[PDB]
């Protein structure tokens, strides 16, 4: 979506302004039975963000 | 807590077909219910609390009880009975 | 194969999964239904997960008696 | 002494105490907190006393299912 936006003529001449990137989300997810398979987990969330 | 067979344990172990019916039909009953309270201008009853209701208890989707019975629930005591929502309704549908 | 089982020609079972991550117990007779207690990870025959937690399982009456109270 | 355990490698076990007037049975998995069944006089990690009859115990679900009815 990041990559649409930047092709996107919505946006064309206000995204120049700004930093467009993909902001990367990782926090740990306490998941008890896959502790004890040796599975540790997180959750990575990632969304398109303008500064 | 369920009075429903599940023959041979063929299922899941929350199968609450007949229980979410019964939810369902409650709810769809206490909303028909609430617009007639309000074409006459009666007090509403709070179908907000109910439709989470609906939310929690259907799959237990939060840590609900749901009691079914497909022929009827009897709560009986010689002492005093107690049907108690702390910080929301109490639904009595029929 | 991280299951054991205490079977009887009867199909009473006492069947412990230990499976890590998956573990369960089933303790299962051919009676009423199957007259079950499944305790963690439930599978069915085809060990496909049909519910976490315990189940107190059967196609005939439960009795739940206790003489001090019910929690 | 006084208990005879049928303890898997993941800790699934049948537990029995046989200590006189403190007798229990413990049937516990470790899948979904601990779901455990409790009988008779239940006791914690350090022996000490913390409920007296049965208790069926999940972090999960509970499901009574009875075709019959309940009591």
């Amino acid at each position: 979506v990041r990559k649409m936006l930047m092709t996107l003529p919505a946006l064309k001449h206000i995204l120049p302004h700004g930093k467009l990137t993909t902001k990367i989300r990782s926090i740990g997810v306490n998941n008890s039975n896959q502790r004890r398979a040796g599975v540790i987990q997180k959750q990575v969330g990632a969304a398109v963000f303008f500064e | 807590i369920s009075a429903d067979m599940q023959p041979q344990a063929q299922g899941k172990m929350l199968d609450m077909d007949e229980a979410i019916r019964q939810l369902e039909q409650a709810l769809s009953l206490a909303r028909s219910m609430a617009k007639a309270a309000t074409a006459a201008n009666a007090t509403q009853g709070d179908i907000s609390c109910q439709q989470r209701l609906n939310a929690s208890l259907t799959d237990l989707t939060a840590p609900g009880m749901l009691l079914h019975a497909p022929d009827g629930i009897g709560m009986v005591s010689a002492r005093a009975l107690r049907i108690a929502s702390g910080s929301e309704s109490v639904g009595i549908m029929s | 194969g991280t299951r054991n089982v205490i079977r009887t020609p009867a199909n009473n079972k006492l069947r412990m999964e230990d499976k890590r991550g998956e573990e369960h117990i089933k303790l299962s007779t051919e009676y009423g239904g199957k007259t079950q207690l499944n305790l963690g990870h439930n599978v069915d025959a085809s060990r496909e997960l049909r519910g976490e937690g315990a189940e107190l399982r059967t196609d005939d009456w439960i009795s739940i008696r206790g003489g001090k109270g019910i929690f």
